[PDB]
C-alpha cells in the first residue's frame, strides 16, 4: 500500500535503544578515566 | 528394519529426530543450573538444596561449567546440524548421505559422553571457554574434539547436496535455503580452524601427557578465531527459520529473498576475521590490531541491521494480510495464539537490546567498561538464550510433527504459550539484573553468594536476579512437562509427517536476478573470506608462534 | 500491491544501509578519538614482554613485594604487581595520584583479571605474560582489584587493592 511506517518506527525505536547504550556508556567511559 | 515407511523414503527425517532430541536433553540438563545461578546473582545461596538434589554436583563453577557446555556448545550445535541439515534437504528434496548423516550423530553422542564422563566427575571444572594453564582431564578435550569435528561430516554432507543440485540443475541459481545453509556451513569451516588447531596443536598432546607446557596468549587466540563464529553459528539457524518459515507463521511472505542472501553473505565473510573484540583486555596483541578488529565487528553487525528492516517489514507486511491498522495495527493483527510464531518474535525483541550491548562491547575502549561483568551474561542471553532458544522452543509446533507424525492438541499448545511468554519475560528481568550490576563491577563466573558483603549496592539489581530465577525455573518445568507430553503420546498422524514444511513465499523482482547471480559465486566469496582471515590473523600469529612461552597446567578445583 | 511493496521496502532498504553505515561511521569516529586521548593508557602494551612464571617470585622485579613500586620519571611511577591464585602482591598497592601509573601485571599459574573498580582499568593477566597498561588516577583513597576472570575455587573471594595517596 505505502512506506513502511510500522517498520520504520520499529528500526528507530532500534536506532534509539543503540544510541541510549553506546552514548551512556561513551560518557562511562571517560568518567573512569 | 523400518516400523514407519516415512523414515525409510525420507529418513533423514529420523536423523533429524535424533539430533533434535539429544539437542533439548542436554537443553534441559545444563538449564537446570540455570536458576540457582540466577539466584546466586540475586544473592541468595541455594546450592546446598541442590547438592542435596544432585549430589555428584561438587562447586558453583562445576555447575557453570555444564550449564555453558550443555546449553551453549552442545544444544546449539545438534539444533544447527539438525535444522541446517534437515531444511536444505527437504527444499531441495534431496536425501543426504545417510551414511555419513548417521556417522556425524554417532561421533556428537559418543563424543558428548566422553566429555560428559569427566564433566560429571569434576575433573574438568574449566568453564565452556577451558582456557589454560586451568588443565582438565584428556577425556574432556578428547570429547570436546570428535563433538565438534562432527560438523566437519555435516558441512560436507551439504556441501554433498548442493554439488548435486547444481548438476539437476545447470546454470539456475541455488534455491534460498540451500544457498544459507551453504555459505553457512562453508563459513562454519573457515571458523573451526581456529578451534581445531588449539586442539591439535595445544590441548590434546597436553592432555595426554605429550607436552607440559601451553602458551595461554596463543591458545586463547586461536580459541576466539573460532570462539566469535560460533555464535553466529548457533545464530544463522534460527535466523534461516525467521527468514523462510516465520513470515509463513505470521501470514505473509518474506519481502526479499536477495536481501536474506546479502545478509548470509556478509556474515561468511566477516564471521571469522573479529576475534580480538574478545581479546580488547589481552597483552601482547598489537592496539592497532585490536582497533581493526573492532571496525571489522561493527561491519558484521550491519548483517544483523539488514536482518531487522528485512524481518520486521515482512511482519508488517504479513500484519497488514491480516487486516493490518494504522502504524501499530498490523501488530495485533498477528498470530499470537502460534506458539511458533510468538517464540520468535519475542526472542527478537530481547534481541535488540542484546545487540546494542554487543555493538558497545565492541567499541574497542567501551569494553574495558564491561569486560568480565555480569553485564557480559547479560548481553548473551538475550543473545543465545533468549532469540536462539525460543526460535528452537516455538519451531517444536511444526518440526515435531513434520517428523514423528505426533499432532499437538490445543492443551500443549497453549502450554508453550505460557513457557514461551514466561521464558521470555524471565530472560527479561535476568537482562535488567545483569545489565545493571556490571555496570556497578560485578564481575561474571564468580559465586558470589558465598560472598554476600562482596557487593551492597547491586542491592536492588539482585533482587530482579532472584525473581527471574523464581520465573525461569517454573518456566523450564513447564518446559520439560510439556516436551514430554508430545514426546510420550502415541498419538500420531503419517499424514502431518508427510506434510511439506511450512516455508513461505519469496517476493521477487526485476533488480534481483543480477545481484543474486553475483552472491551465487560461491567459490570466488569462500575464498574471499579466507584471504580476510589470513590478513586479520595471519600477522599477528605468526608473531606469536615465532615467541612462543608454554606454562604448565594447573586444576584449581 | 506486493510487487509496489517490494519496490518500496527495497528502497527504503538502501536508506536505512546508508544511515547504519554513516553511525557506525561515526562510532569509529569517536573510538579513533580517545585512543588520541590520555584515556588510550589503559590499553595493553602490544608488544610481547615473555616471563617465566615458575621464576617470577623469587628471581626479577616480581621476587621482593617490598620493591613492586618503582619511581621511573619525574611523575612516573612503574607498579610490578603479581595477580595469582587468589590474592594481588602488593596488598595493597600504594600510589600517589596525579602521577602516572605503570603497572606491569603477570601470574605465576593461571589467568586471572586486573579490574579495578572505578577506573579504566581491566585488563587479562596471562602466565608467562607481562600485561603493560598506564592509568592516571584523578580521584584520591580505597580502589579495590576485582580478578574478574576464572581462576578456580577461590576466584569469588580474589580481591585486591590499590592505595592512592592524596
Ligand atoms: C548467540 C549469541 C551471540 C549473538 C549473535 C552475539 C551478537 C554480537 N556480539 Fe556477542 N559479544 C560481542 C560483540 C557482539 C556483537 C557486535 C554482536 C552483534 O551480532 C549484534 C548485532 C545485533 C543487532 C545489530 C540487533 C538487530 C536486532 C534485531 C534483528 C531484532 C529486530 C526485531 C524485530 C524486527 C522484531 C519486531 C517484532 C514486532 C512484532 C514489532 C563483544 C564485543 O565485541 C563481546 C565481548 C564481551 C567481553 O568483553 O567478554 C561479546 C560477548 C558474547 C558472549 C561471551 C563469550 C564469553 O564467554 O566470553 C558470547 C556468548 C556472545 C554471544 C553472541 N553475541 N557474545
Ligand atoms: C534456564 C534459564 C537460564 C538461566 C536462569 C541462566 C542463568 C545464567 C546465569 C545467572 C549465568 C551467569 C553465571 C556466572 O557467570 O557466574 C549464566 C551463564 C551462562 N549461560 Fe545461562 N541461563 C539460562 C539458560 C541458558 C541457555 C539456554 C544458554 C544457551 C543456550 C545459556 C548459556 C550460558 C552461557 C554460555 C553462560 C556463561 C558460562 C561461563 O561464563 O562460564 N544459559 N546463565
Ligand atoms: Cu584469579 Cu578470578
Ligand atoms: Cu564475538
Ligand atoms: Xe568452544
Ligand atoms: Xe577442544
Ligand atoms: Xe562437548
Ligand atoms: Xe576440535
Ligand atoms: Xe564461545
Amino acid at each position: 500500500e505505502e512506506k513502511p511506517k510500522g517498520a520504520l518506527a520499529v528500526i528507530l525505536v532500534l536506532t534509539l535503544t543503540i544510541l541510549v547504550f553506546w552514548l551512556g556508556v561513551y560518557a562511562v567511559f571517560f568518567a573512569r578515566g | 528394519s523400518e516400523i514407519s515407511r516415512v523414515y525409510e523414503a525420507y529418513p533423514e527425517k529420523k536423523a533429524t529426530l535424533y539430533f533434535l532430541v539429544l539437542g533439548f536433553l542436554a537443553l534441559i540438563v545444563g538449564s537446570l543450573f540455570g536458576p540457582f545461578q540466577a539466584l546466586n546473582y540475586g544473592n541468595v545461596d541455594a546450592y546446598p538444596l541442590l547438592k542435596r538434589l544432585l549430589p555428584f554436583v561438587q562447586s558453583y563453577y562445576q555447575g557453570l561449567t555444564l550449564h555453558g557446555v550443555l546449553n551453549a556448545i552442545v544444544f546449539t550445535q545438534l539444533f544447527a546440524q539438525a535444522i541446517m541439515v534437515y531444511l536444505p534437504a527437504r527444499e531441495l528434496n534431496m536425501r543426504p548421505n545417510m551414511g555419513l548423516m548417521w556417522l556425524s550423530w554417532w561421533m556428537a553422542f559418543i563424543g558428548l559422553v566422553v566429555a560428559a564422563l569427566p564433566l560429571l566427575a569434576n575433573e574438568a571444572t574449566v568453564l565452556y571457554t577451558f582456557y589454560p594453564p586451568l588443565k582438565g582431564h584428556w577425556a574432556f578435550y578428547l570429547g570436546a574434539s570428535v563433538f565438534v569435528l562432527s560438523t566437519w561430516v555435516s558441512i560436507y554432507i551439504v556441501l554433498d547436496l548442493w554439488r548435486r543440485w547444481k548438476a539437476a540443475n545447470p546454470g539456475k541459481v541455488t534455491p534460498l535455503v540451500t544457498y544459507m545453509a551453504v555459505v553457512f556451513w562453508l563459513m562454519w569451516f573457515l571458523a573451526s580452524l581456529g578451534l581445531v588447531l588449539e586442539a591439535v596443536l595445544f590441548l590434546l598432546p597436553w592432555s595426554f601427557g605429550l607436552v607440559e607446557g601451553v602458551d595461554p596468549l596463543v591458545a586463547r587466540t586461536l580459541f576466539w578465531w573460532t570462539g566469535h563464529p560460533i555464535v553466529y553459528f548457533w545464530l544463522l539457524p534460527a535466523y534461516a527459520i525467521i527468514y523462510t518459515i516465520l513470515p509463513k507463521q505470521a501470514g505473509g511472505k518474506l519481502v526479499s529473498d536477495p536481501m536474506a542472501r546479502l545478509a548470509f553473505l556478509l556474515f561468511l565473510l566477516l564471521s571469522t576475521p573479529v576475534g580480538f573484540h574478545h581479546q580488547f583486555a589481552d597483552p601482547g596483541i598489537d592496539p592497532t590490531w585490536k582497533m581493526i578488529h573492532s571496525v571489522l565487528t561493527l561491519f558484521v553487525a550491519v548483517p544483523s541491521l539488514m536482518t531487522a528492516f528485512t524481518v520486521a517489514a515482512s511482519l508488517e507486511f504479513a500484519g497488514r494480510l491480516r487486516g493490518g491498522r494504522g502504524l501499530f495495527g498490523w501488530i495485533r493483527a498477528l498470530p499470537w495464539d502460534n506458539p511458533a510464531f510468538v517464540a520468535p518474535v519475542l526472542g527478537l525483541l530481547g534481541f535488540i537490546p542484546g545487540g546494542a550491548g554487543g555493538i558497545v562491547n565492541a567499541s574497542f575502549t567501551l569494553d574495558y567498561v564491561v569486560h568480565n561483568t555480569a553485564w557480559v551474561p547479560g548481553h548473551f542471553h538475550l543473545q543465545v538464550a533468549s532469540l536462539v532458544t525460543l526460535t528452537a522452543m516455538g519451531s517444536l509446533y511444526w518440526l515435531l510433527p513434520n517428523l514423528t507424525g505426533k499432532p499437538i492438541s490445543d492443551a500443549q499448545r497453549r502450554l508453550g504459550l505460557a513457557v514461551v511468554w514466561l521464558w521470555f519475560l524471565g530472560m527479561m528481568i535476568m537482562a535488567v539484573g545483569l545489565h545493571w550490576a556490571g555496570l556497578l563491577n560485578v564481575p561474571r563466573r564468580a559465586y558470589i553468594a558465598q560472598v554476600p558483603d562482596a557487593y551492597p549496592h547491586a542491592a536492588v539489581p539482585m533482587v530482579f536476579n532472584v525473581l527471574a530465577g523464581i520465573v525461569l525455573l517454573v518456566a523450564l518445568l513447564l518446559f520439560i512437562y510439556g516436551l514430554f507430553s508430545v514426546l510420550l503420546s502415541r498419538e500420531r498422524k503419517p499424514e502431518l509427517a508427510e506434510a511439506p514444511l511450512p516455508f513461505a513465499e519469496v517476493i521477487s523482482g526485476p533488480e534481483d536476478r543480477r545481484l543474486v547471480l553475483a552472491m551465487d559465486r560461491i567459490g570466488f566469496w569462500f575464498a574471499v573470506a579466507a584471504i580476510l582471515v589470513v590478513l586479520a590473523y595471519g600477522p599477528t600469529l605468526v608473531q606469536l608462534f615465532g615467541h612462543l612461552n608454554p606454562v604448565p597446567g594447573w586444576r584449581l578445583w | 500491491d506486493e510487487h509496489k511493496a517490494h519496490k518500496a521496502i527495497l528502497a527504503y532498504e538502501k536508506g536505512w544501509l546508508a544511515f547504519s553505515l554513516a553511525m557506525l561511521f561515526v562510532f569509529i569516529a569517536l573510538i579513533a578519538y580517545t585512543l588520541a586521548t590520555h584515556t588510550a593508557g589503559v590499553i595493553p602494551a602490544g608488544k610481547l614482554e615473555r616471563v617465566d612464571p615458575t621464576t617470577v617470585r623469587q628471581e626479577g622485579p616480581w621476587a621482593d613485594p617490598a620493591q613492586a613500586v618503582v619511581q621511573t620519571g619525574p611523575n612516573q611511577y612503574t607498579v610490578y604487581v603479581l595477580a595469582f591464585a587468589f590474592g594481588y602482591q602488593p596488598n595493597p598497592i600504594e600510589v600517589p595520584q596525579g602521577a602516572e601509573i605503570v603497572f606491569k601485571i603477570t601470574s605465576p599459574d593461571v589467568i586471572h583479571g586486573f579490574h579495578v573498580e572505578g577506573t579504566n582499568i581491566n585488563v587479562e593477566v596471562l602466565p608467562g605474560e607481562v600485561s603493560t597498561v598506564r592509568y592516571t588516577f584523578k580521584r584520591p583513597g580505597e580502589y579495590r582489584i576485582i580478578c574478574n576472570q576464572y581462576c578456580g575455587l577461590g576466584h569469588q573471594n580474589m580481591f585486591g587493592t590499590i592505595v592512592v595517596k592524596e
